[PDB]
This record gives C-alpha cells, sequence and structure tokens, in this order.
C-alpha cells in the first residue's frame, strides 16, 4: 500500500525510509515539523503531531495511502472539532484499525463520541491527556468490539452508564484517574470482563457491594490507592479471581478470612506498604488449593505458622525487605512445591532447623542481607535440590561440618561479606595438613564467593574434590603467604580465581621439574624469599606447572623495602631482591640475594685499618662479596682466615694496602679491586695466582723498574683481566704503563 | 498479533551528507509511569541517556546495584 | 547512584554503545508493575547500532 517508493515522491512532505520504517516529515523543511508520521507497513502507524489551531491538519501529507494497519497512535493531536477522527484515517487512507491510541496534551476540546464515528469496530483504544478535561459517559457508545479500554485524563468518578454498548470488553484499565468510588452495577453489563486495573486512584472505602456481579473477573489490581483498610469480604463476589494487588497502600492490619471466598487465587501482592503492617492475620493465605506466587513487603515483622497452612501449590514468596527477627517453624510445613522463598533485608537471627524441613523441591534460596550467625547441620539437610544459596552480607560466623552433606544440587554458593574464617589454626596449615572446609562433599560445585571474610589458607577439597569450580572469590579474605600447591586447582572448568586484597606479604616458589589466579593489591614484600616469583613473573622462569595456571599479577607492588616499594612485579630485577643478613661485623650493613646466592658485605664507613671479622659462608651459597671500598686498610688476613676464606670478590678500593702477600688472598677468589692503594710492587707469585680474576690496578704509585718487569709482561697479555690497563701510571718521573717498554725499565 | 502495544515507562520522540536518528526525552525530570509499587525510597524519575548525541530515555530508579 | 529496569552493558567500538544484557527475559523488579503488563527487556537501536536497552511493559490482548 505505502512502500520506499511512494516514500521517495514532491515537494510535498519529505519521507525517509529507515531500518524497516519511514519517517514522513510535514513540512519537508520544517524544524518542528507540524506532523512527523512514521509508518511500518502492515503493522502500526504513529502520527505525532504539533498544533496550534485545528487548521493545521492541512499540511497532512495528500493521497498518502498506507491500506491495512493493526495499530494506530496519535501523539500531541488536537482533537479534530466536529469532525470524526475516523476521518483523518480515512484522509492518509489507513484501512480498518484494531487499535486507535489517543494521546494528547493539546486538544483544543473534550472527547465527544461523534469522534469515535466509524471507529466501532476497534478492539482496542486508549485515550490519555493531562488537560483538565471532562470526558461524556456516552462516549463509548456502540462500541461493541471493544475489549480493551484504557482512559486516562484525571477522571474523577464514571457514571455506569458508558459500559452500555461494552459487552466485549474483556479488560479495563483507569490507573492515575481520580476515582473515589467503584460505580454500581457494571460488570452486568460486561459479562466477559477479566481484568480490572484500578491503581493509582482514591478507592479508599471499597465493599462487598462494590463487585457483584463480578464472578468473570480474573484480576483486580487496586495498588497505590491509600486503602487504610478492608471490610472482610470486599472480594467475597470475586469468586474465581486469581490476582489481587494490594500494594502502595497503608494497611496497619487486615482481617481474617479476607481471601476465604476467592480459593482461586494464584498470585497476591502487597508489596510496598507506606505504613509499617506488623503481620498477617491467621491462615491468611491458608486452605488455597490453586495459590502459587505471593510478594510481601510492609516492614512485616511477623508471620503466623499457619499464614500458608494448606496451601501446598506456592511455587515463589518474596518475603525480602521486611523486619521479621525470625520465622515460625511450621511456617512451610506443606508448601512442598516451593521453588524460591526470598527472606534478603530481615533483620532474621535465626531460622528453626526444621524451617525447610518439608520444602523439598527448593531450589533457590536467598537469605543475604540479615543477622544470621552459622550454618547448622540440619538446616539444610533435605535440599537436594537447592541449585543456588545466598547469605551474603550476614554475620556468618559457625558454618557446621555437617552443614552441606546433603546440598548435591547446590552449584552457586555466595558466603561473602561475613566473619567466616574456618576457625582453622594456622599451624595444621603450615604442616600441609589434608583438611577439608565444610563444603567439601559438594563436586560439582561451580560458584564459591567467600569474598570479605577470613579465610586463612586454600581448603584441600577446593583445589581436588571440586573439579567442575568456574569461579572462585577469596578477594578481601586474610591469606598471609603463599606456596606453589596453593595454585594447583584441578579444574578443567575455565576456573578464575580471585585473591586480591589479602595479606600475601611473600610469594614461596621454588626452581622446579588452566587456572586464572588474580594477585592484584597485595602486602608483599620484596625480599629473597619471592626470587623465583619475579623470574616467573617475566617469561624467565618458567618450572613446569608454570603454564597450567595464568596469573594476574599487573597490580601487585612491593611494600617493603622503601627502596623497590611502590614498584609492580614485572618490573624488577632479582638482584634487588636481598634478605637482610643481622652474623654481619658492626658499621657494615649486609645483605643476602638468592639471584645468584651472594653474601654481600658492604663496610663502607671509611675507618677501618683490619678487615673486620666475617661471617662465615654456607655451604649452599657461591659468592661473598667483601666489599670495604674507601677506607684506610693496612695489610690483609691470611687466606686460612674462616669467613675470609670463602670470599669470591674483594673490592678494597680506594684504601692504603702497600703490599700484597699471595697467601693474603682468598682461595675462591675470582675478583680483586686493588685500584687507588699504596701498593709500589706485586711480586710474580701474585700473577700467577690472577690466572679467570678480573682484576683492577690503576691509581697505585707504581715503581717501574726492572723488578717491575713482570707486571709489565702481566699487563702487556692480561688485556680482558684489567679494566684499567690504560689508567695504570708510573712514577718514575709519571707516564701510562702501557706507553712503557721491557727496556725502559729493563738495562 | 492484534493490538499488541508495548508500554514504555518514559515516553520519547524518536526523530531523524547523512542524517542520525535520535531518541529525546519529551519531557525533563518527569515522574515515570506504572512508577506505584517501587518504593517511597527509589523515587522513579526519567532520564535522558547518550550516545555527545541522545540515544533513548530510561527510567532511573534511585537503589543500589 | 541510580539502578535501571534493564540491565544493560555500555561499549565503545569502530561509537559509543549500550546493548541489552537480557534481552526479551523479564526486567528487574518485573514484580513492581501493574497486573496486565509483563516486563520484558528491549534493545533499542538508532541510525544498526544498538543505543540503548530499556524495558517494555508489554501488554497483550489475552490473560
Ligand atoms: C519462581 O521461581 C522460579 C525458580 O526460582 C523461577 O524460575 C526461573 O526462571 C529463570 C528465568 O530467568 C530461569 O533462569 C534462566 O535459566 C536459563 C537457562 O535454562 C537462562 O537462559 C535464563 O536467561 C538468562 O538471562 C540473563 C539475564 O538475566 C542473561 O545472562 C541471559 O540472556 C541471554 O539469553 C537469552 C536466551 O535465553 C537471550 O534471548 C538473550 O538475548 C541473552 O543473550 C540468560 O539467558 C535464566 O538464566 C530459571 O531456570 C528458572 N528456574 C527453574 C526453571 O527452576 C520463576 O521465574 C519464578 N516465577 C516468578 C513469577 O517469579
Ligand atoms: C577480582 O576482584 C577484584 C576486586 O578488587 C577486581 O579488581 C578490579 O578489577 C577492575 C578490572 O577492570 C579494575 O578496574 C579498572 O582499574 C583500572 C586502573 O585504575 C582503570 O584504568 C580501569 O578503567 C578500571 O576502572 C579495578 O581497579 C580492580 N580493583 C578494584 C578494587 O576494583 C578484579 O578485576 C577481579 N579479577 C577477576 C579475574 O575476577
Ligand atoms: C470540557 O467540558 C467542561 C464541562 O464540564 C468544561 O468545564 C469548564 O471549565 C471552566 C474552567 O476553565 C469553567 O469556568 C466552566 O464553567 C466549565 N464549564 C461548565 C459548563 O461548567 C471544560 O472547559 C471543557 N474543556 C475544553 C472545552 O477543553
Ligand atoms: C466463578 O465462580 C462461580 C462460583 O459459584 C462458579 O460457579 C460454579 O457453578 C455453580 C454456580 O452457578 C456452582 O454451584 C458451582 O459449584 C461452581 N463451580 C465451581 C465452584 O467449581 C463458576 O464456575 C466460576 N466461573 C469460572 C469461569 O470458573
Ligand atoms: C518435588 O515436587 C514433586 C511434585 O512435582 C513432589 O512429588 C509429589 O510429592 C508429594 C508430597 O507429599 C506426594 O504426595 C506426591 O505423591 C508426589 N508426586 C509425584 C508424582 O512425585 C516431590 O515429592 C518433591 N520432592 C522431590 C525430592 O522431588
Ligand atoms: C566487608 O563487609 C563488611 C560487613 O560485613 C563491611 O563493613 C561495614 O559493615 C557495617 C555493618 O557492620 C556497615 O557500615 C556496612 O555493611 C559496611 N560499611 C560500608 C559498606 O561502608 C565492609 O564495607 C565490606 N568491605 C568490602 C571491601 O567488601
Ligand atoms: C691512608 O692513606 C691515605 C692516602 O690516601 C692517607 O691520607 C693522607 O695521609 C697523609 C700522611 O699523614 C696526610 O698528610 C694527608 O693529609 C692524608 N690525606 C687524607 C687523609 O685525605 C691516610 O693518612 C692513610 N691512613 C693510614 C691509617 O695509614
Ligand atoms: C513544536 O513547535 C514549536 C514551535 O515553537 C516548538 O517550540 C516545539 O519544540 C515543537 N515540538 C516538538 C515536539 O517538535
Ligand atoms: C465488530 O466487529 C465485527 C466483526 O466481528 C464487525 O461486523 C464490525 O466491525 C463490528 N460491529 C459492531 C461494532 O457492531
Ligand atoms: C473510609 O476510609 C477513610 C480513610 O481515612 C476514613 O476516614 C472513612 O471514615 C472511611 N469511611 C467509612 C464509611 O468507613
Ligand atoms: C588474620 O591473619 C592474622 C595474622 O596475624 C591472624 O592472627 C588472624 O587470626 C586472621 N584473622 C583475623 C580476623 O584477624
Ligand atoms: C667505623 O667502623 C667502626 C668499626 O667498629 C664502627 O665502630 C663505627 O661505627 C664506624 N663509623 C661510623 C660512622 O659508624
Amino acid at each position: 500500500s505505502f512502500g520506499r517508493d511512494a516514500c521517495s515522491e514532491d515537494g510535498l512532505c519529505q519521507c525517509a525510509p529507515i531500518m524497516s520504517e519511514y519517517e514522513i516529515i510535514c513540512p519537508a523543511n520544517a524544524e518542528n515539523p507540524t506532523f512527523r508520521l512514521t509508518i511500518q507497513p502492515k503493522d502500526y502507524v504513529q502520527i505525532m503531531c504539533n498544533l496550534t489551531d485545528t487548521t493545521d491538519y492541512q499540511q497532512l501529507p495528500k493521497k498518502l495511502r498506507i491500506g491495512e494497519v493493526d495499530r494506530v497512535q496519535m501523539r500531541r493531536c488536537m482533537l479534530p472539532g466536529h469532525t470524526p477522527i475516523a476521518s483523518i484515517l480515512d484522509y492518509l487512507g489507513i484501512v480498518s484499525p484494531t487499535t486507535l491510541i489517543f494521546e494528547s496534551d493539546n486538544l483544543g476540546m473534550n472527547i465527544t463520541r461523534q469522534h469515535l464515528d466509524r471507529l466501532h469496530g476497534l478492539k482496542r483504544f486508549r485515550f490519555t491527556t493531562r488537560r483538565l478535561t471532562h470526558i461524556p459517559a456516552n462516549l463509548l457508545t456502540d462500541m461493541r468490539n471493544l475489549s480493551h479500554l484504557e482512559l486516562r485524563a484525571n477522571i474523577e468518578e464514571m457514571p455506569s452508564h458508558l459500559f452500555d454498548d461494552l459487552e466485549n470488553l474483556e479488560s479495563i484499565e483507569f490507573g492515575s484517574n481520580k476515582l473515589r468510588q467503584m460505580p454500581r452495577g457494571i460488570f452486568g453489563k460486561m459479562p466477559k470482563l477479566k481484568q480490572l486495573n484500578l491503581w493509582s486512584n482514591q478507592l479508599h472505602n471499597l465493599t462487598k457491594h462494590d463487585f457483584e456481579g463480578a464472578t468473570s473477573v480474573l484480576g483486580i489490581d487496586i495498588h497505590d490507592n491509600g486503602i487504610e483498610q478492608l471490610p472482610h469480604d470486599v472480594f467475597a463476589h470475586l469468586t474465581n479471581v486469581t490476582d489481587i494487588n494490594l500494594s502502595a497502600n497503608l494497611f496497619r492490619s487486615l482481617p481474617q478470612g479476607l481471601f476465604d471466598h476467592n480459593k482461586h487465587l494464584n498470585e497476591v501482592r502487597l508489596m510496598n506498604n507506606r505504613v509499617p503492617l506488623a503481620t498477617l492475620p491467621s491462615r491468611l493465605f491458608a486452605n488455597q488449593p490453586e495459590l502459587q506466587i505471593l510478594r510481601l513487603r510492609a516492614e512485616l515483622q511477623s508471620l503466623p505458622g499457619d499464614l500458608f497452612e494448606h496451601s501446598t501449590q506456592i511455587t515463589n514468596i518474596s518475603l525480602g525487605d521486611n523486619l521479621l527477627k525470625t520465622l515460625p517453624a511450621t511456617l512451610l510445613e506443606h508448601q512442598v512445591n516451593l521453588l524460591s522463598l526470598d527472606l534478603s533485608n530481615n533483620r532474621l537471627t535465626h531460622l528453626p532447623d526444621s524451617l525447610f524441613a518439608h520444602t523439598t523441591n527448593l531450589t533457590d534460596l536467598r537469605l543475604e542481607d540479615n543477622l544470621l550467625t552459622g550454618i547448622s547441620g540440619d538446616i539444610f539437610s533435605n535440599l537436594g535440590n537447592l541449585v543456588t544459596l545466598v547469605m551474603s552480607r550476614n554475620r556468618l560466623r559457625t558454618i557446621d561440618s555437617r552443614a552441606f552433606v546433603s546440598t548435591n544440587g547446590l552449584r552457586h554458593l555466595h558466603l561473602d561479606h561475613n566473619d567466616i574464617d574456618l576457625q582453622q589454626p594456622l599451624l595444621d596449615i603450615m604442616l600441609q595438613t589434608q583438611i577439608n572446609s565444610p563444603f567439601g562433599y559438594m563436586h560439582g560445585l561451580l560458584t564459591l564467593n567467600l569474598r570479605n571474610n577470613s579465610i586463612i589458607f586454600v581448603y584441600n577439597d577446593w583445589k581436588n574434590t571440586m573439579l567442575q569450580l568456574r569461579e572462585l572469590d577469596l578477594s578481601y579474605n586474610n591469606i598471609s603467604s603463599l606456596g606453589y600447591e596453593d595454585l594447583a586447582f584441578l579444574s578443567q572448568n575455565r576456573l578464575h580465581v580471585n585473591m586480591t586484597h589479602n595479606k600475601i606479604r611473600r610469594i614461596a616458589l621454588p626452581e622446579d621439574v588452566l587456572v586464572h589466579v588474580d594477585l592484584n593489591d597485595n602486602p608483599l614484600v620484596c625480599d629473597c624469599t619471592i626470587l623465583w616469583f619475579i623470574q616467573l613473573v617475566r617469561g624467565v622462569h618458567k618450572p613446569q606447572y608454570s603454564r597450567q595456571f595464568k596469573l594476574r599479577t599487573d597490580r601487585l607492588v612491593c611494600s617493603q623495602p622503601n627502596v623497590l616499594e611502590g614498584t609492580p612485579v614485572r618490573q624488577i630485577e632479582p638482584q634487588t631482591l636481598i634478605c637482610p643478613l643481622d652474623k654481619c661485623p658492626r658499621g657494615c650493613n649486609c645483605h643476602v640475594r638468592t639471584y645468584d646466592k651472594a653474601l654481600v658485605i658492604n663496610c663502607h664507613s671509611g675507618n677501618l685499618t683490619h678487615v673486620p671479622r666475617l661471617p662465615n659462608l654456607h655451604k649452599n651459597m657461591q659468592l661473598m662479596e667483601l666489599h670495604l671500598e674507601n677506607n684506610t686498610l693496612l695489610r690483609l688476613p691470611s687466606a686460612n682466615t674462616p669467613g675470609y676464606e670463602s670470599v669470591t670478590s674483594l673490592h678494597l678500593a680506594g684504601n692504603n694496602l702497600t703490599s700484597i702477600d699471595v697467601d693474603q688472598l682468598p682461595t675462591n677468589l675470582t675478583h680483586l679491586d686493588i685500584s687507588w692503594n699504596h701498593l709500589q710492587m706485586l711480586n710474580a707469585t701474585v700473577l700467577g695466582f690472577l690466572n679467570w680474576r678480573s682484576v683492577k690496578l690503576s691509581g697505585n704509585p707504581w715503581m717501574c723498574d726492572c723488578t717491575a718487569k713482570p707486571l709489565l709482561l702481566f699487563t702487556q697479555d692480561n688485556f680482558e683481566r684489567i679494566g684499567d690497563r690504560n689508567e695504570m701510571m708510573c712514577v718514575n718521573a709519571p707516564t701510562r704503563m702501557v706507553e712503557l717498554s721491557t727496556n725502559d725499565i729493563c738495562p | 498479533v492484534g493490538g499488541s502495544d508495548e508500554r514504555f515507562l518514559c515516553r520519547s520522540i524518536r526523530k531523524l551528507k547523512q542524517a542520525i536518528q535520535i531518541e529525546e526525552c519529551e519531557g525533563a525530570d518527569q515522574p515515570c509511569d506504572f512508577a506505584a509499587n517501587f518504593p517511597q525510597s527509589y523515587n522513579p524519575i526519567c532520564k535522558q541517556h547518550y550516545t555527545k548525541i541522545p540515544s533513548c530515555c530510561k527510567c532511573a530508579l534511585k537503589t543500589g546495584l
């Protein structure tokens, strides 16, 4: 009827096919156009107006031919004077609409029956306006096909003779009007009426008489209606009612037997009561053969055990957001088919161990945001079907061992934000004791969430018994140290463990022969103890197990020492990782880097004539760096001096040594920086000893004569060993020694 | 099907080298529709969302995520 | 300090795009709505760029 072809055509109003529809704009060049038709052929057509006087309808597109359409929607339109709206629909070429929606705040007048001539065939009509406007009761005349009605014009009261020809009306929507009273004698004219939405009115004092003849009615909504209290028979004529809604009201109490005559109930909802409703009367939902869904939120303080007595059909219950301190034990005795209890946000401190005794089919339980304090052993000993469970943000401290033995149906377990520690003594931990958390029996478990607790150990069961585990959250606990066994998760199922923000101050990884583990934000100390970890962090170390887990470490930062502090783990270099040796000589700071097994001794005080007593080298260590730079030594100790005897490196630059015996040098020596000393001559026995040995020799008063001849040949060939050959000087005038021959010195 | 109309909480106006289809809040900070059952605290208000350029208009409750 | 009836996930790929999570699935607080209305989250577009994800209270002409 109307497609892309008509769209392209000029110059009337411009059309432009967008998405799958067409956005016609009249006029074609107007900023704020008079009309903005939006046509989606066969389906609907929205007419968006912007009119001053009613005479603007001329600028409508001429000869449009939209053909058949199910839904017509008019927004911001002038009521068309003394002209049927169906005229405008004819002008645009629309044929047989099923729905007309009139929704404006610029009407120009009041709605009249004449507007609705030729739209008697309608099935759905909606009229909405926030103007002050009166609606005539002769408006819906000859509307035999109207099945859905909705009017919203701040309607203060509606006279019965409106619904005269509405014989086929099944559903009524009059929310956000001002109805102060239910129209009498109306259900007789509408024998097929099923939905009766009367929310957001003023329907205060309703009464048993107000529903006489409404045995056709299934759903009645009266929420947001200031209702302070209801007569115990208000619904007594509503015999086959299935959906009530008493929400947003003002109940302080309810009469017993309130639903006694309506044993076809399928869902009652009393949500968000604008004032505190202490409790529900006895047997309020008892003896209800079809009752399923329920929603209660009125800041309830307590409940009767017989509240759901014999109502063995209930499937969902929302008792969330109340003030329940506890529950009676029998409350769910008969609720065999219950599927989802939800006691979120209460002051629940304990739930009688027999509460979920019979609730054999229970699947989702929610208990988060209460003052629960521990899981007993019988409380869940029947919930083999319970698939996912929440107790987040309570004060759980004591999960019984026998607690989770029968819950083989569980997959998602959230006990985050509690005070659970699993009571583990730290000494069984250090001694790698194979012991299980009470979650042990749940092999097929998928989600564990112990965030913001006080776990101090990665328990045995979560690595080897839970192979299906996909989601593990141990962030914000109190784990102080990891070992390579704390990263051994036997899960072939995309496991992502979160260990952020704990107390992990060290990570003991060894050199040895798919699970993601976040380790960001930790009090890691960066001493020699965490050596292999840093190598592993970079490409360096990859000791077998490494490839079977994938560490996230991008925000792991050294807390101590103050040198490396503030710096990430991939950045640092393993020679900084030193562990202070306390034994060490006075005036000398010492440390050990396990990067090269090197015992370093820094005695850079500047006041030593002797080499101070040196601590022995471990039979594991390999390097010993006696750093005695810029002092005033005099002589060196023997090679047999203990501690000293294991030295590999001897950094004595800037000292006072005048002669070096070949016995004053250590067996394990490999470096020998005797730069800047008092040495004038080195015997030929020393030079044989220096056969790899890096050596430094410059800055000494070298007496170059015939007795220096050996040394002069040493330098001349041992180029690699001596870093400062070109800097070695003579004192017989001074000239560089590398400017000398073995004959300038030797006749 | 027939009369398969869907009702949004916030009314808005979908309008248009190349033009761009946007959606813009009919009113600024108008209360949301069907918002009678949300708690007294949530105070539902209509908000304007962008993509800078308008994209759609959503109702916005005041609570936790 | 806000929550919307339909959880979505805005993005930034080449233009900023908001996108439904659970489209065609019930909205949040799907019980806080008047009775004839069925809350179901809709994926809205612009220009095919997912621009928005809002809750459409849909009224069938059946009970
Ligand atoms: C009464 O209580 C019972 C039990 O507590 C409730 O039943 C449960 O209803 C749930 C409906 O949401 C249902 O959970 C589903 O399981 C399905 C798997 O079998 C999922 O597909 C389903 O949808 C998900 O929705 C997510 C957003 O919330 C989203 O991640 C995702 O959506 C994508 O997928 C859909 C296809 O399904 C796409 O169309 C979409 O575009 C997205 O890409 C995902 O699908 C949800 O996870 C439980 O299984 C039901 N419990 C059972 C069967 O035991 C009743 O609903 C309660 N009744 C009332 C009135 O409250
Ligand atoms: C495990 O849980 C922790 C909880 O602390 C998660 O930490 C957070 O991860 C997100 C990832 O995007 C970080 O957000 C980003 O931060 C960077 C740096 O400031 C910023 O540029 C990004 O725009 C984004 O905001 C967040 O900082 C980080 N920490 C906290 C305290 O939230 C972690 O991602 C979880 N890991 C896994 C694998 O589940
Ligand atoms: C719709 O009809 C009503 C009649 O009930 C009109 O009401 C008038 O309201 C004004 C206030 O602005 C009063 O001064 C008049 O006295 C009312 N009329 C009568 C007969 O009492 C209302 O104005 C009409 N709305 C239109 C035409 O848009
Ligand atoms: C609506 O409720 C009435 C309640 O009386 C149902 O009436 C049935 O038929 C006669 C009354 O004409 C009673 O004697 C029967 O006992 C009722 N049957 C029952 C209660 O099962 C009537 O059937 C209901 N309507 C619908 C559509 O269910
Ligand atoms: C789960 O719910 C089913 C119903 O779907 C229960 O089955 C019935 O349980 C009642 C309990 O008294 C018995 O009277 C019926 O004979 C049972 N019928 C059938 C067909 O099983 C079931 O008992 C519940 N529990 C479990 C573990 O499935
Ligand atoms: C960890 O959980 C605790 C509570 O389990 C949070 O601490 C606060 O607890 C008091 C009540 O005991 C309340 O003020 C709030 O529940 C919490 N304060 C807040 C949220 O500011 C604590 O905030 C949680 N921390 C983390 C990182 O999850
Ligand atoms: C160690 O050797 C240094 C040479 O670098 C000596 O320092 C000088 O000694 C002479 C002789 O007493 C003084 O005249 C200079 O003033 C000193 N210069 C300085 C201290 O910078 C130092 O005295 C020697 N020390 C020992 C204990 O032998
Ligand atoms: C309608 O036109 C008027 C003209 O002043 C303008 O102010 C208004 O914004 C327009 N409305 C729409 C919805 O385009
Ligand atoms: C109602 O619909 C019938 C078709 O079933 C049709 O004849 C006409 O459009 C309507 N009749 C009325 C409203 O009397
Ligand atoms: C109807 O309810 C209102 C609520 O305050 C009350 O004041 C009034 O007395 C009630 N009317 C009858 C007849 O009970
Ligand atoms: C946290 O770790 C410390 C380590 O000093 C330990 O003593 C304590 O028991 C753990 N738990 C709490 C709640 O402090
Ligand atoms: C110099 O070395 C001696 C050796 O025992 C030590 O006592 C002294 O503290 C050192 N100097 C300084 C300034 O510490």
